[PDB]
RNA sequence: UCUUAAGGUAGCCAAAUGCCUCGUCAUCUAAUUAGUGACGCGCAUGAAUGGAUUAACGAGAUUCCCACUGUCCCUAUCUAC
RNA sequence: GCCCGUCGCUAGUACCGAUUGAAUGGCUUAGUGAGGCCUCAGGAUCUGCUUAGAGAAGGGGGCAACUCCAUCUCAGAGCGGAGAAUUUGGACAAACUUGGUCAUUUAGAGGAACUAAAAGUCGUAACAAGGUUUCCGUAGGUGAACCUGCGGAAGGAUCAU
RNA sequence: ACCCACUCGGCACCUUACGAGAAAUCAAAGUCUUUGGGUUCUGGGGGGAGUAUGGUCGCAAGGCUGAAACUUAAAGGAAUUG
RNA sequence: GCGGUAAUUCCAGCUCCAAUAGCGUAUAUUAAAGUUGUUGCAGUUAAAAAGCUCGUAGUUGAACUUUGGGCCCGGUUGGCCGGUCGGAUUUCCAACGGGGCCUUUCCUUCUGGCUAACCUUGAGUCCUUGUGGCUCUUGGCGAACCAGGACUUUUACUUUGAAAAAAUUAGAGUGUUCAAAGCAGGCGUAUUGCUCGAAUAUAUUAGCAUGGAAUAAUAGAAUAGGACG
RNA sequence: UAUCUGGUUGAUCCUGCCAGUAGUCAUAUGCUUGUCUCAAAGAUUAAGCCAUGCAUGUCUAAGUAUAAGCAAUUUAUACAGUGAAACUGCGAAUGGCUCAUUAAAUCAGUUAUCGUUUAUUUGAUAGUUCCUUUACUACAUGGUAUAACUGUGGUAAUUCUAGAGCUAAUACAUGCUUAAAAUCUCGACCCUUUGGAAGAGAUGUAUUUAUUAGAUAAAAAAUCAAUGUCUUCGGACUCUUUGAUGAUUCAUAAUAACUUUUCGAAUCGCAUGGCCUUGUGCUGGCGAUGGUUCAUUCAAAUUUCUGCCCUAUCAACUUUCGAUGGUAGGAUAGUGGCCUACCAUGGUUUCAACGGGUAACGGGGAAUAAGGGUUCGAUUCCGGAGAGGGAGCCUGAGAAACGGCUACCA
């Protein structure tokens, strides 16, 4: 089907180049997943060599890490809401990498209270220690606490979902998210 | 797909068709020898050229010179053992010399008449 | 061409078998094993046109299916086996312990070797990495990885191991002057010494090398086996001790030798 | 080439997984990422004290240079990031037992660690295929100028 | 060889100019008194009585093709008056 | 003596040419588009997991109370799986119809070359100051070679007042 | 202005011929089988033919570029004697 | 070029020639061909200098920059002896090459690791009246190359070397009975094995690797924005 | 192994070609043909067309035997010899043939994978699998559903197969398990210190993400935040651990998680032994098949530098509908305009691009012997390509396969 050769496809020249040989299976590339939101839905491809990939077809759930909180919750995906390559991908929710996706915040908002005994945004005796000595070390970020009040949080999805049927991404932060905040609402 | 079973020819056959001179020679030789050809001639000329050809590439290195050593001396005692280069003259300047005639008279046909036995090259 | 090679055209077969021209149209092509198909010697080439003990290739097989072949210890019933340098060939009948080592034409020459120093092996460690959970591995020219080897032992050294176990008992580094046997080139075969490395990152180190005649000659770094100290090596080298004559020193010692 | 805005993609530029912790107060807020190539060829000052991102860096990316190593002089610096150099050599031709110029023109990738324009000599290492046609990436710029001051005005 | 003031040159042709004539040869067709291309002792072509050639233009005369269709095979039905 | 051209005969070769001529091959627009593959569905049938009913089983250990595991059997209820025909949308895309392009070929009435060619018919152009010196370029003219105007060259018939 | 000597750079002639050529001849047409200073252009038997075809230039006449099938044992040069 | 009535070319008989288990023919190609000419052609009159001058690509391009002298080290042929039980090495000797030195003389460069080599000497001596000779540690060699830092004008040419399938070619050995071949084979106790082989060469252009520094290019310091510290 | 001869004239020297001459791993044809050895052979034209037969199958003590098979004999009343059929496994992706396409393609010599896949071979490699964690979960081993077979049938016709009834596994689908220790989060209590704690859970491998370690270019200091070990209670910290490459975000490891959860043996053959608390207890010999990851081997796929015949009566070419580059993604085993989205205007060319021709597969090589060359290579080895022409794909480690399927064309 598809082929990934470069025997078609003109020569730096610009000469046009002969058919020599017939398509090879090595040369192969397949259909893209396109995987969409909601419901666990997974179809294994079989590669060369054995080998399996997992390629995603509507997925509810990925497993989104905080990276400067050190620890990682599994979610649901909200929706996508900006992708540098294609729009149609942010008008379709469709699931690829480097997709800004907003998460669920929920699960990393009941760790943070029983981490930090803080809350965002607005009595156990060691829990109290561990509380005291936690703090100066607990202030957050602006725009990250300011999300988690709306109960969504802007993540990046670092995965290849077509590729690894996983959907795992990362908490947008500082630069990044500074930046995709511009782009955001700039054009908003 | 086998190996190719090597060839190669023996003889060798002369560029000027009607040389009197050279068709008298050649005959006298058919005839002193007890031969049925020319070509018995061709053959052996052609060995001689073979020859006299290593002989003067040979010549043309430095004298001491590995290869001239080696190869010129192997040549040189592989014609003493034969009987075409006399034990006098025996550093290839004669194997350049040499003529057919010596190679012709070391020939089966022409030793067992040679040491009588037959008396005669053709009853040879 | 879509998938392996399964035969091998006699012709195409490795020079240093010396197999004859005619006479069939393919060799054996050497099963894949612990040795380069270009740089092994198959059993049947072994068991047959090295040592004669069988004139069919239906011998050889008769031969090794009754477990009389044992390489480097165990029993191997493998017609094409790609038995290699280094390796230990032991038939228990007739008593024969053969170790498989370079000619100084560049062939694999019949070497017939103790009981006792038939029971371990060298070979030149091609990589040492820090393997799964922490455990570093060193794994020899011959297809051998063996687990927590001395760390002194780097790339390029050379190893005795056991053969009974795997273990390894002795290694001795790469340095200037320690014997050296020429594993590859027209410079195979040969044997002496080192002189110095040349470096050349990015590259190919090229090896200074001197014999035990003051012969010198380079090869690359690749095709160079220590296997020990001047003069004292650590295992049994074949007759003319891999020195290389000349044409006419070799003409002179074979015609020399003729009182009959 | 580039120059200005370095965050000037629908993507954000970052060095992947080069994190700078928010909750780290620091003085320099990116932290940079960068290696040296071998053969002797200095990282220069520009790609570590930099802000560009250049994934095909030699020295602040990607990309492992290995193989071949060669010199040409560079004939255009019109692609963006990427020149193309002209390689001149003599063939020669046994029948007539002379030369004949010959050229090729090879597509290299360029940092944004260099200041590169048409005439300077470059310094050119292989490296895994970057693009279409690109197989090499400047390591070295062994020219300068060509004296281009060294035509300024009259006295 | 008679004869004239001179005896048709360059061109062009069965031409809207050829009697014979539906000229002969080729081409287009299943088949062509049609069309075109040739030929020319041209009843009786021919040089501002202008000859020949011409892009563009034509409700001009003619031939063929594509599309198109009730022109036809072969007729039928409907609206208004 | 040699020799030029028209004109005439036989044979060959190639050229021009109405036929908007023909044929093979390689690309290729537009239109139509099989098939497998991927994907939205489909659900012939055929099970699962869970939940409850009724009839028997085996005891976790007691005098009545009390109680686990696996297995088979029929009203009845939730949440998923396999999966045929069928089928939505895609990339891949043979192939058909109609055109165009490039390459290689090729029929043709007729026209007009050249050759075999030396012979023929009409002249005498060239070779002798060839009987008008020859030749070049150009231009016109004439059965034919050729003639004439203008400018050259000597390879002239003059190396010379 | 003229005469004599010289030296540059000219247009030429004279005699030579060490040397060159097939020769006529040539101070280059010489220093070439004892074969190499640098560089540009053209030719490869005679006809067919500067024809056919394409491209290009021109108002035109024509210019530049420019084949092949076929045919043919000579065509040709310089000199000698008639 | 022969054949038109005595045909040395036809048709035959005779004889004769050449090659010979082979010989003729056709088509192609190679040699002859210095008629493709790099080596190596020709162009006044035989084929062939563009009517002329400009001129870009291309090819080509004057001379000059460490030359000269002095000292040491060790090789490989050749002579005159041979000492010797065909080859041997020292001195006498030339010849031809290689390496390092000092002459104003970067060898990239610091910072140690290492040292082989003498300016050393610490003793004296085997032994020819002594600089003939090396063991031998306590003041005094850099480069021989490790490895780390810091940098470097670019090439062409040549040298050597690595990396280098087999068969092919060249070629050594071996008596396939000869030969084309093949890679065998050859020795005895031929009743219980012994053994030589299966070479060497070419392998270029490109890439790699080392030596050379003539010949050719290239870069440098003039609005000093030069060099060393 | 450096050679020439015939033909222009009356004669001459030239130029020049024609003709002679010699060889061809160079084909054809003609005449003639006895012996030994060696032995090429439908390439050329038509990668035109094909009758019939054959050319791919395969079993060890060691996956499956109730053949209603054969043998019986020698112990075998679950099985046990031998063994059709069938399942299962592997192989059919090698070999052989052809030279049509192909002109920067292939091929070659030389590189590259710090850019990937790899059955097999060879060497390594696995105590962790259950669960609110005393009235337990088959481990002395959990589930069916099928072939062959029996029997009923269909069609002119094929290696077509339908309905019915059985039964296996190393086929299909499930699913238990094993030591010690340490390190992490939780933390019931108690008590104010500088602070400590019973006991609860988590930690196989693989997968996906994010994070950290992976030092070293010669030496020292203060402070903030957390927080390690040793008190001779103001305090100190002393020994302090480091793999590879020219070069990495490498090998490897640590934290927080993730998963329609990858592997972690419900298999086989030979022997049958030790050891008592006599349970047929608990143990136990040799090797087969498997199994995850790592290496190795056989490979593969791309890949750097340089080298191709004729042609200008081909000078401009390349971006319809990727042409050259940037970013992001998708896709791939993986790099890459391989593909898509956005963005730019680039790429090649008289040092001949682009186009056309090739009666063009490329190389090792062959013929011709002064040398320099010229010509040739369909064809015994290597590489490539194809299987009437195209495309598509299943199986698989490996095919875009054709002695595989699918569709179109012929
Ligand atoms: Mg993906
Ligand atoms: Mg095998
Ligand atoms: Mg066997
Ligand atoms: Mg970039
Ligand atoms: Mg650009
Ligand atoms: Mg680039
Ligand atoms: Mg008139
Ligand atoms: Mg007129
Ligand atoms: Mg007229
Ligand atoms: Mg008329
Ligand atoms: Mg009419
Ligand atoms: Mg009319
Ligand atoms: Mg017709
Ligand atoms: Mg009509
Ligand atoms: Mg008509
Ligand atoms: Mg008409
Ligand atoms: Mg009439
Ligand atoms: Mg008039
Ligand atoms: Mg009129
Ligand atoms: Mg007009
Ligand atoms: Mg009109
Ligand atoms: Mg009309
Ligand atoms: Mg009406
Ligand atoms: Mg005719
Ligand atoms: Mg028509
Ligand atoms: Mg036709
Ligand atoms: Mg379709
Ligand atoms: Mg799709
Ligand atoms: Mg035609
Ligand atoms: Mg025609
Ligand atoms: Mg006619
Ligand atoms: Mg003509
Ligand atoms: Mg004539
Ligand atoms: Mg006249
Ligand atoms: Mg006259
Ligand atoms: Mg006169
Ligand atoms: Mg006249
Ligand atoms: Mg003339
Ligand atoms: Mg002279
Ligand atoms: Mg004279
Ligand atoms: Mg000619
Ligand atoms: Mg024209
Ligand atoms: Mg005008
Ligand atoms: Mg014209
Ligand atoms: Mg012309
Ligand atoms: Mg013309
Ligand atoms: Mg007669
Ligand atoms: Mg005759
Ligand atoms: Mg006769
Ligand atoms: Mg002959
Ligand atoms: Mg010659
Ligand atoms: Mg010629
Ligand atoms: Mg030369
Ligand atoms: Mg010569
Ligand atoms: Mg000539
Ligand atoms: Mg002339
Ligand atoms: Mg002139
Ligand atoms: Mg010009
Ligand atoms: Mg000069
Ligand atoms: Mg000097
Ligand atoms: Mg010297
Ligand atoms: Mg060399
Ligand atoms: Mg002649
Ligand atoms: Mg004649
Ligand atoms: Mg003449
Ligand atoms: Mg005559
Ligand atoms: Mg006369
Ligand atoms: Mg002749
Ligand atoms: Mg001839
Ligand atoms: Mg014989
Ligand atoms: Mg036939
Ligand atoms: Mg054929
Ligand atoms: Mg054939
Ligand atoms: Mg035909
Ligand atoms: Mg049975
Ligand atoms: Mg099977
Ligand atoms: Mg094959
Ligand atoms: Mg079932
Ligand atoms: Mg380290
Ligand atoms: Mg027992
Ligand atoms: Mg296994
Ligand atoms: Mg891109
Ligand atoms: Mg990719
Ligand atoms: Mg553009
Ligand atoms: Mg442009
Ligand atoms: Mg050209
Ligand atoms: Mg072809
Ligand atoms: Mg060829
Ligand atoms: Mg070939
Ligand atoms: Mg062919
Ligand atoms: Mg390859
Ligand atoms: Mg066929
Ligand atoms: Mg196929
Ligand atoms: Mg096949
Ligand atoms: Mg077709």
């Amino acid at each position: 089907g598809i082929s990934r050769d470069s025997r078609h496809k003109r020569s730096a020249t610009g000469a046009k180049r002969a058919q020599f040989r017939k398509k090879r299976k090595f040369e192969l590339g397949r259909q893209p997943a396109n995987t969409k939101i909601g419901a666990k839905r997974i179809h294994s491809v079989r590669t060369r060599g054995g080998n399996k990939k997992y390629r995603a077809l509507r997925i509810e759930t990925g497993n989104f890490s905080w990276a400067s909180e050190g620890i990682s919750k599994k979610t649901r995906i909200a929706g996508v809401v900006y992708h540098p390559s294609n729009n149609e991908l942010v008008r379709t929710n469709t699931l690829t990498k480097a997709a800004i996706v907003q998460i669920d915040a929920t699960p990393f908002r009941q760790w943070f209270e029983a981490h930090y005994g803080q809350t965002l945004g607005k009595k156990s005796k060691n829990a109290e220690r561990k509380w005291a000595a936690r703090a100066a070390s607990a202030k957050i970020e602006s725009s990250v606490e300011s999300q988690f009040s709306a109960g969504r949080l802007y993540a990046c999805i670092s995965s290849r979902p077509g590729q690894s049927g996983r959907c795992d991404g990362y908490i947008l932060e500082g630069e990044e998210l500074a930046f995709y905040l511009r782009r955001l609402t700039a054009k908003k | 797909p086998r190996a190719p079973r090597t060839y190669s020819k023996t003889y060798s056959t002369p560029k000027r068709p009607y040389e009197s001179s050279r068709l008298d020679a050649e005959l006298k030789l058919a005839g002193e020898f007890g031969l049925k050809n020319k070509k018995e001639i061709y053959r052996i000329s052609f060995q001689l050229s073979k020859i006299r050809r290593a002989a003067r590439d040979l010549l043309t290195r430095d004298e001491k010179d590995p290869k001239r050593l080696f190869e010129g001396n192997a040549l040189i005692r592989r014609l003493v053992r034969v009987g075409v280069l006399s034990e006098d003259k025996k550093k290839l300047d004669y194997v350049l010399a040499l003529k057919v005639e010596d190679f012709l008279e070391r020939r089966l046909q022409t030793q067992v008449y040679k040491l009588g036995l037959a008396k005669s090259v053709h009853h040879a | 061409a879509r998938g392996p090679k399964k035969h091998l055209k006699r012709l195409a077969a490795p020079h240093h078998w010396l197999l004859d021209k005619l006479s069939g149209c393919y060799a054996p092509r050497p099963s894949a094993g612990p040795h380069k198909l270009r740089e092994s010697l198959p059993l049947i080439v072994f068991l047959r046109n090295r040592l004669k003990y069988a004139l069919n290739g239906r011998e050889v097989k008769a031969i090794l299916m009754q477990r009389h072949v044992k390489v480097d210890g165990k029993v191997r019933t493998d017609t094409t086996y790609p038995a290699g340098f280094m390796d230990v060939i032991t038939l228990d009948a007739t008593n024969e312990n053969f170790r498989l080592v370079y000619d100084v034409k560049g062939r694999f020459a019949v070497h017939r070797i103790t009981d006792e120093e038939a029971s371990y092996k060298l070979g030149k460690v091609k990589k040492v990495q820090l393997g799964k959970k922490g455990v570093p591995y060193v794994v020899t020219h011959d297809g051998r990885t063996i687990r927590y080897p001395d760390p002194n032992i780097k790339v390029n050294d050379t190893v005795k191991i056991d053969l009974a176990s795997g273990k390894i008992t002795d290694f001795i580094k790469f340095d200037a002057g320690k014997l050296v046997y020429v594993t590859g080139g027209r410079n195979l075969g040969r044997i002496g010494t080192i002189v110095h490395k040349e470096r050349h990152d990015g590259g190919f180190d090229l090896v200074h090398i001197k014999d035990s005649l003051d012969n010198t000659f380079v090869t690359r770094l690749n095709n160079v086996f220590v296997i020990g100290e001047q003069g004292k090596p650590y295992i049994s080298l074949p007759k003319g001790k891999g020195i290389k004559l000349s044409i006419a020193e070799e003409r002179d010692r074979r015609r020399a030798q003729q009182g009959l | 080439s580039t120059e200005l805005t370095v965050q000037s993609e629908r993507a954000f530029q970052k060095q992947p997984h080069i994190f700078n912790n928010p909750k780290v107060k620091t003085s320099k807020r990116t932290k940079r990422w960068y290696k040296n190539a071998g053969l002797g060829f200095k990282t220069p000052k520009t790609a570590i004290e930099g802000s560009y991102i250049d994934k095909k860096c030699p020295f602040t990316g990607l990309v492992s240079i290995r193989g071949k190593i060669l010199t040409g002089t560079v004939v255009s610096t019109k692609m963006h990031r990427t020149i193309v150099i002209r390689r001149a050599y003599l063939h020669y031709i046994p029948k007539y037992n002379r030369y004949e110029k010959r050229h090729k023109n090879v597509p290299v990738h360029v940092s944004p660690a260099f200041r590169v324009q048409v005439g300077d000599i470059v310094t050119v290492g292989q490296c895994r295929p970057i693009s279409k046609t690109v197989r090499f990436n400047v390591v070295k710029v062994s020219a300068a100028a060509a004296x281009x001051x060294x035509x300024x005005x009259x006295x």
